[PDB]
């Protein structure tokens, strides 16, 4: 078993294939470039009856931006630049255009966001499938905030994600999870503040922080993130 | 080569004392956990103790005694407290915007000597530093540690006068730290001279090792191939970035403009390019501007192996020797191996006594 190298349609592994490549290829310099060419790969569905093409293009891009959160806002905006410019003409049988991506987007953070995770963690065995696990699902929460942020999202899919990190927040927080949130707040919390109850569950969230602080044991550096956005929302004002 | 005497670490920063104002510094720069030395020597010169480091660069020597003495500032008294002393203006700038950077939340003035009468740590060359203190224009007195930063290169780069006059000008209680990654006769001179009791330090760099990594080849058959193999790579397995090593100047230039046709973001470096280009070019690629680093090897010695995930040998080293110094620490090596290229990569086969199986049709996962 060894690995061998070597008006258009493509088939489910040609699709995988030319998506991992333009995925892997894309960078702030290379952008327009390539987001164009992801483009003309997901506007391959005008010729399907089901959207399975770009459904399948949405599907990787998550799955990218999961695995590389240090450019989910470049993937993020990989797909505002979908949503925006897709070919309006284009139907699934199962809302065209926009609507019909951002319809997409959300359908695909739920799928991801279903399949779940752990906080607290056991190099071993099916250890690493679970460290994976975990680093991705919080990969994804990053990258909700970041479609939320470009209004790609509804607020009812950002609530759900405070719900689960909240989840964790209280159940004794590892500090990849606490790092995660802070991360959010800075990203999404402003203009979560107001979105339908929004003020009311960050209330409640910062009043789980402020506990945090105030008795769990954690290093400094993060005892400072947590008194830097409670300092941030509640003094400062997000100014 | 010298011997330590000095048998207590600190692993965290939080067990170092520090003033917060300080410590939200440290974090808010990129330091989480402090290095060898910074577990060794940061507490030692905060204590009070000469300290006398061999250390290599890039092991967080600056880190160390720019934590060290803000720490032992006092902000009350508006003079030069400490004095770091570097054999070059580029390396006592570097030293400046670090000192700087840790210091942003601490009302600490930092001045460089290459209106410092009211400098809290002064930062300088050794000439630089001596005519300014002989023409009175700073304040020695309340100076209460002395860093010389690299000193073999100070004394090899003819300032051993200098420093001498220095350490006769400073109260003569004034605290020695001495960094060096060599410790040559003319060192240990000063070192016997104008120390007391140093706490010595001796941190050696880790040898690398192949464990870490998962290496694969793949046999391109002919040159003609290579390129041809890169591309479909990129089909098949999902990168974050990488590094490709060739062996001439020449190929890392026609790979780099080749890749670049079919729109990849590269960098490229090469020998006879300044340290400095190299290194901005290094900084902005583990940075995420490019996605894939292309490089020689005369410069696989200088080179920063970190989480770069994947490293390719488009070309296999001329040299066995360099193998270890292109793929050592976990990640991922894949060589290419043209039909003339299999002799040498046995060769590598038994040099490590290393196995490198072929690449795998399941990769994507692994
Ligand atoms: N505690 C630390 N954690 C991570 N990186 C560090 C630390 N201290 C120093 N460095 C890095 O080490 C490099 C060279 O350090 P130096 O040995 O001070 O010249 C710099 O690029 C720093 O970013």
């Amino acid at each position: 078993n060894r690995w061998v190298p070597k008006t258009e349609l493509l088939d489910k592994d040609e699709v995988e294939r030319k998506m991992k490549s333009l995925l892997n290829k894309l960078t702030l310099e290379m952008f327009d470039a390539i987001s164009s060419e992801i483009l003309a790969i997901a506007n391959i569905s005008v010729w399907e009856t089901n959207g399975e093409t770009l459904k399948a293009v949405i599907e990787q891009i998550f799955l990218k931006a999961c695995d590389e959160p240090h450019w989910s806002s470049m993937y993020a905006q990989l797909c505002g630049k979908v949503v925006k410019e897709l070919n309006p003409d284009i139907t699934d049988e199962t809302k065209t255009g926009p609507k019909l991506v951002l319809h997409y987007l959300v359908a695909r953070c739920h799928a991801e966001f279903d399949k779940g995770w752990t906080d607290k963690l056991p190099m071993s065995e099916e250890y690493y499938a679970a460290a994976s696990a975990k680093r991705r699902g919080l990969g994804l929460v990053r990258f909700i905030g970041f479609l939320y942020r470009l209004n790609l999202l509804t607020g009812k899919m950002m609530f759900e994600c405070f719900r689960r990190l909240m989840k964790d927040l209280t159940d004794s927080p590892s500090e990849e999870t606490l790092e995660s949130v802070v991360e959010l707040l800075n990203t999404v919390g402003e203009q979560f503040e107001t979105d339908s109850e929004g003020s009311q569950l960050l209330d409640s969230l910062f009043g789980i922080l402020d506990n945090i602080i105030q008795t769990a044991k954690i290093s400094s550096r993060i005892k400072f993130k947590l008194i830097d956005i409670k300092e941030l929302r509640h003094d400062k004002n997000w100014n | 080569q010298i011997q330590t005497n000095y048998d207590k670490v600190v692993y965290k920063f939080d067990d170092m004392e520090l003033d917060e104002n300080l410590l939200r510094g440290v974090f808010g720069y990129g330091f989480e956990e402090p290095s060898a030395i910074q577990q060794r020597a940061i507490m030692p010169i905060i204590e009070g103790h000469d300290v006398l480091a061999q250390a290599q660069s890039g092991t967080g020597k600056t880190g160390t005694f720019s934590i060290a003495a803000l720490q032992r500032i006092d902000t009350s008294v508006k003079a030069p407290q400490a004095l770091m002393l570097a054999p070059t203006r580029e390396l006592a700038l570097q030293i400046q915007k670090v000192v700087m950077a840790l210091a942003f939340h601490m009302d600490i003035k930092v001045h460089a000597c290459i209106g410092l009468r009211d400098a809290q740590i002064v930062v300088g060359t050794p000439g630089r530093v001596f005519d300014n203190i002989q023409r009175r224009r700073f304040r020695t007195d309340k100076i209460k540690m002395f860093i010389l930063d690299e000193a073999d290169e100070m004394l090899s780069s003819g300032f051993k006068e200098q420093i001498y006059q220095i350490f006769t000008l400073l109260p003569p209680t004034t605290q020695v730290v001495l960094l060096s990654a060599t410790m040559p006769n003319d060192v240990l001179e000063v070192t016997t001279k104008f120390m007391r009791n140093p706490v010595r330090i001796l941190v050696k760099k880790d040898e690398l090792t192949l464990e870490g990594i998962k290496q694969f080849y793949v046999n391109v058959e002919e040159e003609e191939y290579k390129y041809e193999c890169l591309t479909d790579l990129y089909d098949s397995i999902s990168v974050t970035q990488a590094v490709i090593f060739c062996n001439t100047r020449r190929k890392v230039e026609e790979l780099t403009t080749k890749l670049r046709n079919d729109k990849f973001t590269v960098s490229a470096i090469y020998s006879d390019l300044p340290q400095q280009e190299r290194d901005t070019i290094m900084k902005e690629f583990r940075s995420g501007s490019s996605r894939i680093l292309i490089s020689t090897d005369l410069l696989a010695r200088g080179i920063d192996v970190q989480q770069v995930s994947l490293v390719i040998n488009y070309d296999l080293p001329a040299n066995k020797e360099n193998y270890i110094h292109r793929i050592g620490r976990k990640g991922v090596a894949i060589n290419f191996v043209t039909n003339e290229d299999v002799g040498a990569m046995r060769e590598l086969e038994k040099f490590y006594s290393t196995q490198i199986e072929e690449l795998p049709s399941d990769i994507a996962t692994l």
